[PDB]
RNA sequence: ACGUUAUUUUACUUAUUCCGUGGGUCGGAAGCGGGGCAUGCCCCUCCUUUUGGCUCCAAGGCCCGGUCUUACCGGGCCGAU
RNA sequence: GCCUGCCAACCCUGGAAACGGUUCAGCCGGAGGUAGGGUCCAGUGGCCGGAAGAGCACACGUCGCGCGGUGUCCGGUGCGCCCCCGGCGGCCCAUGAAAAUCCGGAGGACCGAGUACCGUUCACGCCCGGUCGUACUCAUAACCGCAUCAGGUCUCCAAGG
RNA sequence: UAAGGGAAGGGGUAACCCCGGCAGAUAGCGCGAUCACGCGCAUCCCCGAAAGGGAAUCGGGUUAAGAUUUCCCGAGCCGG
């Protein structure tokens, strides 16, 4: 061969630097990393008390996203969006001497003024953040719309609510009033959480912790294994 | 009461302590990769270096292979009838020859070694000083448990994946000829850490020690004292089953 | 620039190893306080004593006594600045005084002697 | 002295290979151990796969 | 029945604890070798392996090559599951 | 600068029994000696350069804060003395530091040109080198003991009988 | 640089103060590099013998004095 001399050479191993290997599973953390882990998994271990795990049990992807198709229209103004509209109001009711604008629809958002509709029964449905760091503040969300038998939703994305306010975290948004366009498809929104919990409550671990562990789970299989083979071969023979 | 009595005074302080540094290193095991059938982690050994700090030596074996992340060198434990220019080799399905260190389990029931591991990785625990060795008591087809008899005459249990290596520990006889001079015995504690001459109790005034004191030389009491009792108390024989020169026996722990 | 994935491949085919990365900084724009120029003069005279006398004969060399703050490469400089002269060394003696004293070694191309005239020296 | 300094470039080496390093008895020994290993390896590796 | 409640024994991985590192090649599966078991249809329900072996050298440029966008320039993937 | 050291070590020749040389420990040679010829470490001496232009001893001069001239060389001896440096030997249950400083080799990427580009660990030439201490005693009187105290207080040089 | 001392970290101790480093480990120091970008790495980092270890000077002359050292001639040598 012209080109080159030798074709064939092994590098690899048992010489040379290894394949890079699963250092993503390995590495030196910071603690950070360590402890955000760590969180999930520890739920599982530790018996869940009956408000939570209710949790986890989360809304569909496509009801999720077509949820948010009407709050497009109902989106809550920016820190620009406001301020200008001050300008067009003050400006129409001064020069053209117009009687005032339209009544505003929109989401209302916000832990005390959403948790105040609920028990006026204002709000005909709340989405409820699976998240939220104080999951003590969460817990009655769901809770208190379920005893004032109010329907709610949970959907998983606190930033992703957050989003459609142009703010931070939400936590809660939530449709008093919906334009009578909007009301046939808000219908099964209503109906999709009563398409996942159309059932009694659920109060999840009776006394149970665990989940299922990595290392107990190939325990067991050997184990089970082992019984079942001499289990059949007592019948068989 | 009394002033302070010197076995506390051990604390902390330059003045108790040895000259750790002057010691020569690290002994160290390589924490094996994998495998090691013959030759995937190869030593050579270029010196067997004298360490003064247990005054015995250890077999200096270097190991030298490159990559960036191969950790490597140093002092592995010497045992006796290595050479110079003779390759080691470190890890789970190494050929079985003196000097080699590989998991207990693929080492036969019967076989003498030293150096075992109380754990993994921590490199050497059970037969370290001259002349002394285990021998691998029990096994049998056991993943759990491999049984060392180890010098103490203890029968241990102990994990099958611990490491040991073959031989016995090298510069044997080292304690058993007699010094012959208070001279050389000051030398060999001098490198290690003790203080030399040892002062009697009596000899002792009685502020500082329980047994001095008296007109004529004498142990005003009972040498032995309770094992419970708390620390400044305790003096003398500890704790001692029997005294008085007969027809004791090693460490026998029975199964 | 970085998308994410680059950063995970690297730490990805090492064993752990060190950090590595970087961000900016800025100086402010609000002029920080006091302009100044409080400077002493490192020559204040050329010092005068017998044993000073005769080095300007024997070695084309001034001798003067400087501030607490001399070093070789200012006094030099001052030198030439002051009386028009290239100085080939300075050297450096504490004073029981508290102050420094300076022997200045002057270039033979004009002489420490005609120097020494308009700044007299004995 | 012995380094970079008076001395020419020829005075801080030997010309051989592991000129100031290895006594030269000493260099020859590893061209050995190199010759004895390469054909030795080809030997071992076709006897193993057969 | 729902478990409730109380003694002790015993076991798992997450608290805690010990130790190992310039966190390295871990675990599980399958590639590829091949053996033993009844070796029967491979033989799973298993055991060795899985690039390095005498032979004071040496194993570093994630490699030459293969392959694709890409005229060369230059970038991937694979070689090394 | 030129030349030069034996022990240690190494190269080549050669093929040893009537085996040799040789250490304070048996070590050279049987993985090649004794012996012959080389090579290396360059402590040191030599002669030359330095460098007499210096210095030393003389004569003469006041010609004085200094004038003119010479001569200053060649051997020998060792259980001497001191120190160094070399390579050995004794010692040990004692086996007797580390770093700045730092070159080498292996490594071969990358860059190599001709009327120029590459070496630039070479020679020669050009400039520069900052900061601080330097007096002097160091003791029967400059230190410490109230103190010009017979005391004490670390080290180097070490004539002749 | 040593024996050793001591900031930095975590943690006790109100606190003084004491061990002494940590998530400088996918927190930045170091080198190409001028071009903005890439590559590489820890047990750090300073003090610690005016005795250890060590970049590099000799001669003559001189004053009240040590002079390789002050001065000066002549000759170097080291680093940039």
């Amino acid at each position: 061969n012209p080109l080159f001399e030798k074709r064939p050479k092994q590098f690899g191993i048992g010489g040379a630097l290894p394949p890079k290997k699963d250092l993503h599973r390995f590495v030196k953390w910071p603690k950070v990393v360590r402890i955000q882990r760590q969180r999930r998994i520890l739920k599982q271990r530790l018996k869940v008390p009956p408000a939570l795990n209710q949790f986890t049990r989360t809304l569909d992807k496509n009801l999720a996203t077509n949820l948010f198709k009407m709050l497009l229209k109902y989106r809550p103004e920016d820190k620009a969006a406001k301020k200008e509209r001050l300008l067009k109001r003050a400006q129409a009711e001064a020069e053209g001497k117009t009687v005032e604008a339209k009544k505003p629809i929109v989401v209302k958002y916000g832990l005390n003024h959403v948790t105040y509709l609920i028990e006026q029964s204002k709000a005909q449905l709340v989405v409820i953040a699976h998240d939220v760091d104080p999951i003590e503040l969460v817990v009655w969300l769901p809770a208190l719309c379920r005893k004032m038998e109010v329907p709610y939703c949970i959907v998983k994305g606190k930033a992703r609510l957050g989003s459609i306010v142009h703010k931070k975290t939400a936590s809660v948004l939530c449709l008093t009033t919906v334009k009578n366009e909007d009301k046939l498809e808000f219908s099964k929104i209503l109906e999709a959480i009563k398409a996942n919990f159309n059932d009694k409550f659920d109060e999840v671990r009776k006394k149970w912790g665990g989940g299922v562990m990595g290392s107990k789970s190939q325990a067991k299989t050997k184990a089970r294994e082992k019984l079942l083979a001499k289990e059949a071969a007592q019948r068989m023979t | 009461m009394g002033r302070v009595i010197r076995a506390q005074r051990k604390g902390a302080g330059s003045v108790f302590k040895s000259h750790t540094h002057h010691r020569k290193g690290p002994a160290r095991f390589r924490s094996l990769d994998f495998g090691e059938r013959n030759g995937y982690l190869k030593g050579v050994v270029t010196d067997i270096i004298h360490d003064p700090g247990r005054g015995a030596p250890l077999a200096k074996v270097t190991f030298r292979h490159p990559f960036r992340y191969k950790h490597q060198k140093e002092l592995f434990v010497a045992a006796e009838g290595m050479y110079t220019g003779q390759f080691v080799y470190c890890g789970r399905r190494a050929t079985l020859s003196i000097g080699n260190v590989l998991p207990i389990r693929s080492v036969p029931e019967g076989a003498v070694v030293c150096n075992v591991e109380h754990h993994v990785g921590d490199r050497g625990v059970f037969a370290r000083a001259s002349g002394d060795y285990a021998i691998v008591i029990s096994h049998n087809p056991d993943n759990g448990t491999s049984r060392i008899k180890l010098p103490s005459g203890a029968k241990k249990i102990v994990p099958s994946s611990c490491r040991a290596m073959i031989g016995q520990v090298a510069g044997g006889g080292r304690t058993e000829k007699p010094m012959l001079k208070a001279g050389n015995a000051y030398h060999k504690y001098r490198v290690k850490r003790n203080c030399w001459p040892k002062v009697r109790g009596v000899a002792m005034n009685p502020v500082e020690h329980p047994h001095g004191g008296g007109n004529h030389q004498h142990i005003g009491h009972a040498s032995t004292v309770r094992r419970d009792a708390p620390p400044g108390q305790k003096v003398g024989l500890i704790a001692a089953r029997r005294t008085g020169r007969l027809r004791g026996q090693a460490a026998a722990t029975a199964a | 620039r970085k998308s994410k994935k680059i950063r995970t491949s690297v730490t990805f085919h090492r064993p752990k190893t060190l950090k590595k990365a970087r961000d900016p900084k800025y100086p402010r724009v609000s002029a920080p306080g006091r302009n100044k120029l409080d400077q002493y003069q490192i020559l204040k005279y050329p010092l005068t004593t017998e044993s000073a006398m005769k080095k300007i004969e024997d070695n084309n060399t001034l001798v003067f006594i400087v501030d607490l703050k001399a070093d070789k490469k200012k006094i030099k400089a001052a030198v030439k600045k002051m009386y028009d002269i290239q100085a080939k060394k300075v050297n450096t003696l504490i004073r029981p005084d508290g102050k420094k004293k300076a022997y200045v070694k002057l270039t033979p191309d004009y002489d420490a002697l005609d120097v020494a005239n308009k700044i007299g020296i004995i | 002295e012995y380094k970079r300094p008076r001395l020419s470039r020829n005075r801080r080496t030997v010309n051989r290979p592991y000129g100031g390093v290895l006594s030269g008895p000493a260099v020859r020994e590893r061209i050995i151990r190199a010759f004895l290993v390469e054909e030795q390896k080809i030997v071992k590796k076709v006897l193993k796969i057969q």
